């Protein structure tokens, strides 16, 4: 039984939480619920919440309102990979249906950091920042998550022809680590043909492994091949053994005492961050009991049709109890 | 008559360039093609040809150059050496759903206004300290104003209704805020014309799911690379968008997702639409509308016809075959 810090958020926030606390209960999941209101301060987020995750190692994030929240929790956390699984989820359909890819993006550095001159009037000069270390850490993570999640493939995103000593370091450092770590098959790919293959046919990758601005842009993506930010988990790994899981959506102020609120992504979030503490028991049945759910199809949220945020979220009750 | 510099190219160029001349003799196109070679060598005598050949002639149909990206920063891919040395600041592809290849998507119009010898493609790199590296992207606001009033000149002339500016200016505050507020100056100049802007976060996720919505958009050089590929992929993949480079004076003309097909080269079987789309964009340049419209009209009735596809659109056809039927198309209006 272990305590994760929870950051309900704002708007549909608290809601989506609920409804994840009650089936992470009805699923007789060993966790507890250290709730938190992360906040900025002075700038910092408080103390309180600073505490929490280096106590807990474990925490789960909904939509929080507009520094930016998540630019300070990154470099507080030193959350340096975003990992963003996409599934096709039957049910909630799309022209996409063959989808089963990780994107694993460098979070720290690349094109975003944060690094911009006005060299002259009417000339600017942005900064795109590769290093040795990032690189590599991001790298090595990626050969460890497929190995950790049983991934045949591992893909390094790139466009070493034009940007041949930022993107060809990235890459060479992909490459070592690749050959530490032969039992997964690595293959290098440029961004604009993965972009170009990706849409034509998403069934042909496994694991994406990439720089800020590529990872940043295909998880979206690969995101809209199986429905939107509404039905994708998403994790932020940190330094020494720290993980936030997150909804990537937005607040949806319109709705939220409304109960029309759709708690899927968080629900899947929290169980990606099961299966990251090894609870895979509770992870499979929570996660087999919402495509369930999705795949009936008569009680779905306005996201859908005309059924509560309750009716969807007992329905999940209903199911992963009988296992 | 006019004379044209055509560069083969590596992959499937040369061959589709052959292919291209059958074309235009059959056709009786009075279009006379120099061409030069570009090779892997490191030595850059064989691109400053090319260059001055294009200065010459002022137009050009290209294949694209292979790039090994494992040799030094000091070697450039050539494709890129050419369009800024030439300052072909403008790439336009124009990405419209076919009705004989039938994809995901359907009803889409799309075109695609990309600047061309800037951004993330300037090859600024410097190594500050031991595994270290810095790369400059740069926007100017010359060069963001130029693209700008291309894509809203187009719009404009072509009929078209809204302009959308594809960005990411709230995290790259300075530079792709530059380019956006460029983008503002001149829609000032298009109240016809609606203005719009997304983040490029955001647009690749409308693309694949509602890219109906969209109808031209401009963007630096990186988000059309990934733009026009995603949008190539929409309408059936590589094979079958042309791609235009436009300059002040001078233009060459490429396929639209500018690939080699290294991989299938040499075994007949690459699709020409793309490269013969490509051909017939250079003659309504040179104002040789007829014969344009003449090939066109018979490459877009070949793809009506399922039989004739290549694999790569799901067909089992031979470049040949699919040739063979352009010219039959031909035939019927030449004679
Ligand atoms: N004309 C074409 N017909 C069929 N397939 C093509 C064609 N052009 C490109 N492709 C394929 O689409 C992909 C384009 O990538 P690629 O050929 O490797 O370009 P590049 O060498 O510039 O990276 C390849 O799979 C290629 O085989
Ligand atoms: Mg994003
Ligand atoms: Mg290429």
């Amino acid at each position: 039984v272990q305590t994760v810090t929870l950051i309900p958020g704002d708007g549909i926030g608290p809601e989506i939480s609920a409804a994840v606390m009650k089936i992470f209960d009805a699923a007789k999941a060993p966790i507890q619920w250290e709730e938190r209101n992360v906040t900025a301060i002075q700038w910092m987020i408080p103390s309180e919440a600073k505490e929490s995750m280096d106590k807990n190692k474990m925490g789960l994030k909904g939509p929080l309102k507009t520094p930016s929240m998540n630019l300070l929790l990154r470099k507080t956390f030193d959350l340096y990979a975003n990992v963003r699984p996409c599934v096709s989820i039957e049910g909630y359909k799309t022209p996409y249906t063959d989808v089963n890819i990780v994107t694993i993006r460098e979070n720290t550095e690349g094109e975003y950091s944060g690094i911009e001159h006005v060299i002259v009037d009417g000339v600017v000069q942005s900064i795109k920042l590769i290093t040795e270390g990032a690189s590599k850490r991001i790298a090595e993570f990626a050969f460890e998550y497929a190995r950790n999640n049983h991934r045949s493939n591992v893909t390094a995103v790139h466009k070493a022809n034009i940007m041949r000593m930022s993107d060809g370091l990235f890459l060479q450092k992909c490459r070592e680590v690749a050959e530490s770590c032969k039992d997964i098959k690595f293959n290098e790919m440029y961004l604009d043909t993965v972009c170009l293959n990706m849409v034509q046919d998403p069934s042909q990758f496994d694991v994406l492994v990439m720089p800020n601005l590529y990872g940043d842009i295909l998880s979206d993506l690969c995101a809209g091949l199986i429905g939107g930010l509404g039905v994708t988990p998403s994790g932020n790994i940190g330094a020494n053994g720290v993980a936030i899981f997150e909804s990537v959506h937005g607040t949806a102020p319109d709705i939220a005492g409304k109960d029309m609120a759709n708690p899927t992504a968080l629900l899947l979030s929290a169980v990606m961050m099961l299966r990251h503490m090894g609870l895979f028991d509770h992870a499979a049945r929570i996660e087999a009991a919402c495509f369930a759910t999705i795949k009936d199809g008569k009680s779905l949220t306005k996201d859908g049709g005309n059924a509560k945020c309750s009716d969807f979220t007992e329905e999940i009750c209903r199911r992963v109890k009988d296992l | 008559r006019h004379t044209v510099t055509m560069i083969p190219g590596d992959g499937i160029g040369p061959e589709l360039m052959l292919h291209v001349k059958s074309v235009f003799r059959h056709a009786c196109v009075p279009v006379d093609f120099e061409e030069v070679h570009v090779s892997s060598n490191a030595d850059e005598e064989d691109i400053r040809n090319a260059i001055m050949a294009i200065r010459r002639n002022r137009v050009a149909l290209k294949g694209n150059i292979e790039t090994n990206h494992n040799l030094p920063p000091s070697h450039k891919s050539r494709n890129n050496i050419l369009r800024t040395s030439l300052d072909l600041y403008a790439n336009v592809i124009h990405c419209k759903s076919l009705p004989g290849v039938v994809t995901r998507h359907k009803d889409i119009d799309i075109l695609i206004v990309r600047e061309n010898t800037e951004g993330e493609y300037s090859s600024l790199e410097h190594e500050s300290v031991a595994g270290v590296v810095e790369s400059l992207k740069i926007i100017t606001k010359a060069k963001s104003l130029r693209i700008a009033e291309y894509a809203f000149k187009l719009a404009q002339e072509s009929g078209r209704k809204k302009v959308t500016a594809v960005h990411k200016a709230n995290i790259m505050k300075l530079g792709d805020g530059l380019f956006l507020q460029c983008c503002r100056e001149v829609a000032a100049r298009y109240p016809q014309i609606t203005f719009e802007n997304m983040i490029v976060d955001n647009t690749t996720m409308q693309l694949v799911s509602r890219p109906q919505q969209f109808d031209v958009m401009v963007m630096p050089n990186l988000y059309g690379n990934i733009v026009n590929n995603v949008c190539a992929g929409l309408v059936g993949g590589p094979g079958l968008v042309a791609g235009a480079n436009y300059g002040h004076v001078y233009a060459v003309f490429e396929t639209a997702t500018r690939n080699t097909g290294k991989s299938i080269a040499n075994k007949n079987i690459a699709n020409p639409t793309a490269t013969l789309l490509a051909s017939c964009m250079m003659l309504d340049h040179l104002k040789l509308h007829s014969y344009a419209t003449s090939i066109r009209k018979a490459v877009l009735a070949s793809m009506d016809n399922e039989n004739m596809h290549t694999p790569d659109i799901g067909g089992q056809g031979t470049t040949s075959e699919a040739i063979q039927d352009v010219i039959r198309h031909i035939r019927v209006i030449n004679g």
